[PDB]
């Protein structure tokens, strides 16, 4: 404002701010168990156990 | 006359990056067979030598 004296006057205000954040988290497990057993009375000396 | 001036400009920028990964596989395992042809019995007492 400027009238008989002059006056000045200047202000000026600015802010940023930007925040990020990122999580990922993946995880596979497997399990898998088999037995084979087999028992034979035959009565052959080798042809039982073939 | 006078005339004033003033400019002030700030600048920012941070990043980060993290990654992390591990793997584990596992196999112990045993296989047997006999074949068996005849089965005898030592006499313990009154034994030839
Ligand atoms: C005044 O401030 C703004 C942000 O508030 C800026 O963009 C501009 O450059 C400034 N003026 C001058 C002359 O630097
Ligand atoms: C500086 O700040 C401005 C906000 O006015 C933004 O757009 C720009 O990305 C910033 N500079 C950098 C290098 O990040």
């Amino acid at each position: 404002y400027e009238d008989k004296i002059n006056v000045g006057g200047g202000l000026s205000g600015d802010h940023c701010k930007k925040f990020g954040g990122g999580k990922t988290e993946r995880a596979r497990k497997a399990m898998a168990v088999e037995d084979i057993i087999s028992r034979v009375r035959g009565g052959s000396s080798g042809w039982s156990g073939g | 006359k006078g005339s004033f001036r003033f400019s002030y400009s700030k600048n920012e920028t941070y990043q980060l990056f993290l990654s992390y990964s591990s793997k584990k596989e596992k196999m112990f395992l045993h296989v047997k067979g006999e074949i068996h042809l005849g089965r005898f019995v030592m006499r313990n007492r009154d034994v030839v030598l």
